[PDB]
């Protein structure tokens, strides 16, 4: 599968619910994109080991996943189911209006199609920046 | 065609109330599980969007209980009746006799795909007994079928998905063999909390030994083993809309009543899904309205205890319930009462065992003298500090009361315009 998304975008759900004999293997993929090339941008998908996030226990142990693994992840990001009322109520609305009339609710833009950002994605991925020294 | 037409505008809204009555005269009680197969057999709606996105139109039950409470028995009657129905055992089919898989062909060197039990039951019922000796993984392979109803295959030189859009029933049995009345249910069921979600009711059946429903159950058995069938002579070893009474399966008392027939009911199970309703705007925002309030019963919930989480697929089985109870009686729109017993089916699964004027004076009085720091404040100052905070500003006449009931506990002394704690 990482051979397969080579200069592509590799999504993996359920991370947590697996072996580390694989995670191991993750490690190099993830230090230098070889395996072969593994050119890959990682995008992992994990849950909390109780199903529920404790903001008591340290993160290490709320994912069960060592520190380097998560350290050579340049990017987390924690979403917590939070209970608020009129967050929860907008929400349902919102789900309601999707299930209802088929289409997004209207917001401010009409978002851009689907070919269009997948066009333009590949055309500014053409260009290699440079740094300034300033 | 026109018995149906007439037995709909006659009975218009006994239908449903019929219908789950005579679904099974062999099984006595079980109203609420009677009306859920029902619901099943009619279905819900199907909506395909314009960016082609999939909503599941199905609906899924699990029946949890103590053994010997009729729940193999319905099992096999669903699977009699309904026209594409298949029982999968827990451990007789595993996730390849579930799913399809691919085969490759000797004769020509190519792969090919051959259906699984899921596969083949296109728009009909799967029925799963013993479903807690299944494996977990299994569960996850049906967690697919179940979510969006289709299932994605890919072998090198070969991917394909199939659709699988299909009910579930499914009967288990509790981990301690019995289920415990002190034990919460969550240590009972001994489910994740996915698969609950995943499925749209639960059904928690109990086999309470009761003085008139023993009676009243031995009876029924009684009746339903003395009964012969007509035309057949004894000690031999081997369409009306309403059936013909008789003294044994119906009884003296049951005169006043009839069953339904099950060919007729059959044709109008099939019109009735044919049926495709439309929502109506007055019964969603009732639904929107009952919806918050079950999910803000968690501070009123007593000490009452929840089988299944609430989720955001609780509404889509509430609108699905409410859809197919539409589809019971032969109509157009969704009325009041059609989202009333929706609601009332989901109260029943789920779930299983001035002074507010004084505390907002007094919560304001402790705002007003702590942003003060001293123990005389300006009248100026109390009334708009009092009144600024408050979403509404209070009667004048009340205030000087709770002024006067607070004097009389020698709490607040008004002087001349400046009030003293």
């Amino acid at each position: 599968a990482l051979v397969l998304a080579d200069q592509g975008v590799c999504c993996i759900d359920e991370f947590d619910k697996m072996a580390e004999a694989d995670r191991t293997a993750i490690h190099e993929v993830m230090e230098q994109q070889t395996i072969l090339n593994a050119r890959c941008s990682i995008l992992a998908a994990a849950n909390p080991a109780y199903g529920r996030y404790n903001p008591r226990r340290s993160l290490e142990q709320n994912i069960q996943l060592p520190a380097a693994l998560l350290s050579r992840f340049d990017l987390l990001w924690l979403i917590q189911d939070r209970p608020d009322r009129d967050n929860d109520l907008r929400l349902a609305q919102h789900i309601t209006y999707v299930h209802q009339h088929s289409r997004q609710p209207p917001s401010q833009f009409e978002p851009l199609d689907m070919k269009l950002m997948r066009r333009y994605i590949a055309m500014c991925r053409e260009k290699q920046p440079m740094v300034p020294e300033s | 065609i026109a018995k149906i037409k007439k037995f709909s505008k006659t009975r218009s809204k006994d239908i449903f109330d019929q219908l789950a009555k005579s679904l099974a005269p062999s099984i006595h009680g079980h109203d609420y599980v009677k009306k859920a197969i029902l619901c099943l057999l009619l279905g819900g709606v199907e909506r395909d969007l314009e960016n082609g996105s999939h909503i599941r139109g199905d609906i899924n039950i699990l029946l949890i209980g103590d053994p010997s409470v009729a729940k193999s028995q319905l099992l096999r009657y669903v699977l009699c009746t309904a026209p594409r129905a298949i029982p999968t055992t827990g451990r007789g089919s595993s996730g390849v006799g579930l799913t399809a898989a691919v085969t490759t062909d000797q004769e020509t060197g190519e792969r090919r795909l051959e259906a699984g039990a899921m596969v083949l039951a296109d728009r009909g019922v799967v029925c799963i007994d013993e479903f807690d000796k299944m494996s977990d993984m299994d569960r996850t392979a049906i967690h697919e079928v179940m979510e969006q109803g289709r299932v994605t295959i890919a072998k090198a030189g070969i991917h394909a998905r199939l659709n699988a859009r299909c009910s579930v029933l499914a009967a288990a049995n509790p981990v301690y063999g019995r289920y415990d009345q002190y034990k919460t249910p969550m240590e009972n069921i001994g489910l994740q909390d996915s698969l609950l979600s995943r499925f749209d009711l639960l059904f928690i059946m109990l086999d309470q030994m009761d003085p008139e429903q023993d009676r009243e159950i031995s009876d029924h058995v009684l009746r339903m083993h003395r009964y012969r069938a007509p035309g057949e002579q004894d000690g031999d070893a081997m369409t009306q809309i309403y059936e013909k009474h008789d003294n044994l399966l119906h009884g003296t008392k049951k005169k006043k009543e009839k069953m339904v027939s099950a060919a007729f009911m059959k044709k109008y199970i099939h019109v009735a899904k044919i049926i495709k309703p439309v929502l109506t705007q007055e019964s969603a925002t009732y639904i929107a309205e009952e919806y918050s309030r079950l999910r803000s019963q968690d501070s009123m919930s007593s000490d009452t205890a929840r089988t299944s989480p609430v989720t955001a697929r609780t509404l889509e089985t509430l609108i699905r319930l409410a859809t197919a109870h539409a589809k019971a009686r032969m109509s157009k729109t969704v009325d009041l009462q059609d989202a009333e017993e929706a609601v009332e089916l989901v109260q029943y699964a789920y779930f299983k065992k001035s002074e507010s004027r004084l505390k907002a004076f007094k919560v304001a009085l402790l705002d007003v003298f702590r942003e003060a720091h001293a123990q005389s404040i300006g009248m100026n100052r109390l009334t708009e500090s009092i009144n600024r905070d408050s979403e509404e500003p209070f009667s004048s006449v009340e205030i000087q009361a709770a002024l006067s009931k607070m004097q009389d506990d020698n709490q607040v002394m008004v002087s001349e315009g400046i009030i003293f704690l």
